[PDB]
């Protein structure tokens, strides 16, 4: 087979590669002097979320990707 | 493969229930003729077989657009090791022999 | 025969190995801790990062589960094998977790009783 | 979401996946008595089907 | 009713007739009123195929014809007797359809 000449736009089919911190804590908060947790992460009624999996809510809609729910506060 | 390891070990168990089956030559087939409605993509079935082909402990006898599985003693040993299970699960056909 | 918690640690790590498990990293650690499918815990001597150890202590406080702290747990966890398919890449672990159930369904042991007697204290 | 989106459009009238039952070939499929082969495989393998030439 | 019908079909006339003779003798070995073999019209299946794999040369075709010969043996007897006669190492290529009504 012959060349299709990917020369104008990005000739890249590779996936994303990102750098971040080893200790990324976004399901909890630290430096709080509290053994309990004030629940700012939304309660997920799916039987696949425990205490280690939660969701973050933005100003636009409610994000999902596990059970396709909606907790909308726009 | 963006596929969980537990399902790969499930495939290993289902194969270990026998010694060799056949595969349909297709990547667009959602399910498996033997593992019907068990969330086993055919493309990932041939992915598994091609992986053990890269290992070199399995082969094939492809015919009429159908993969024909193989298994050697070292390959059976490797599958019985990665299953983390006793070798006691011999193919049921000898129990029906 | 007489078999202690130090020898039983090898048994619990082997049982964890047989059911793979052994969750690593930082993400997705307290999934089994919420619904109490795991009934056993292991800790290593000393610590390297205070954040992880204080998070683990706070999580044990959130679940009312008592930790076990032992010495030279790393060798006892390395004896069971952590190769991750052949000599390609390297393992790395700090805290040993025998998640989801203590003992095998068809393989029991008297080490479970002594481990839990020293685990519920 | 391809896992629930896989095989969305049912291609039932076409024989891309219902081609000659022997190999990756097309262009001359015949469905007489449900052969599902091209001419090549049928003619080379007509001795086992049971079709003989005495006309 | 106990009229057992064997719809027996095969590709070879001689093997078919040997099967029919053996079956009707095994019925004749017992006390069973029977009818003669009823020969339904043989199916002649035509498949005319181009010979050259890629179109070239004179327009040449093969004509593969499939002759399917079918007899029926309907005898007034319980099917168990006919099955007792059946275990006679039936000729290969001769298929039997059992009709009980």
């Amino acid at each position: 087979k012959k060349r299709k000449k990917k020369s104008y736009t990005t000739p890249k089919k590779n996936k994303h590669k990102r750098k971040k911190v080893k200790l990324a804590v976004l399901k909890y908060y630290k430096v709080d002097e509290n053994g309990k947790i004030s629940r700012l992460r939304r309660e997920c009624p799916s039987d696949e979320c425990g205490a280690g999996v939660f969701m973050a809510s933005h100003f636009d809609r409610h994000y999902c990707g596990k059970c396709c729910l909606t907790y909308c506060f726009n | 493969m963006l596929m969980p390891k537990k399902n790969r070990i499930a495939i290993y168990e289902l194969l270990f229930k026998e010694g060799v089956m056949v595969a349909k030559k297709d990547v667009h087939m959602p399910k498996h003729p033997e593992l019907a409605d068990k969330n086993v993509p055919n493309l990932h079935v041939m992915k598994a077989m091609q992986s053990l082909k890269s290992r070199g402990y399995v082969k094939e006898q492809f015919a009429w657009r159908h993969f024909y599985w193989y298994l050697t003693n070292e390959g059976i040993q490797y599958l019985r090791d990665y299953l983390h299970l006793p070798p006691e699960i011999v193919p049921a056909t000898l129990r029906r022999s | 025969g007489v078999m202690d918690v130090n020898t039983a640690l090898q048994e619990v790590l082997k049982t964890a190995l047989i059911h793979d498990g052994l969750a690593r990293g930082i993400r997705e650690a307290a999934k089994a801790l919420d619904k109490r499918q795991a009934h056993l815990c292991v800790l290593a001597s000393n610590c390297d990062e205070p954040m992880y150890v204080k998070l683990v202590e706070a999580l044990c406080a959130e679940h009312q589960i008592n930790l076990i702290k032992v010495d030279d747990n790393k060798k006892l966890g390395e004896w069971v094998g952590l190769c991750k398919i052949d000599r390609e890449g390297k393992p790395r672990k700090v805290v040993g977790c025998s998640c989801v159930v203590v003992k095998d369904y068809g393989k029991e042991s008297q080490a479970k009783d002594v481990i839990e007697e020293y685990f519920k204290c | 979401g391809h896992q629930q989106l896989y095989w969305s459009h049912p291609r039932k009238f076409g024989q891309g996946s219902r081609s000659c039952r022997v190999c990756s070939n097309r262009h001359g499929l015949i469905r007489k008595y449900g052969l599902n082969m091209c001419r090549q495989c049928f003619r080379q393998y007509a001795k086992d089907i049971g079709f003989i030439k005495l006309d | 009713i106990h009229r057992i019908r064997i719809t027996l079909t095969s590709r070879n006339v001689k093997s078919l007739e040997k099967v029919c003779a053996d079956l009707i003798r095994g019925a004749k070995e017992k006390n069973l009123k029977v009818k003669g073999p009823v020969r339904m019209p043989t199916k002649t299946l035509r498949i005319t195929t181009r010979k050259t794999p890629c179109g070239e040369g004179s327009k040449t075709w093969d004509r593969f014809q499939m002759r399917i010969h079918k007899r029926l043996i309907d005898l007034h007897s319980p099917s168990e007797i006919v099955k007792q006669i059946t275990s006679i190492s039936i000729e290969p290529g001769v298929e039997v359809e059992v009709t009980i009504a």
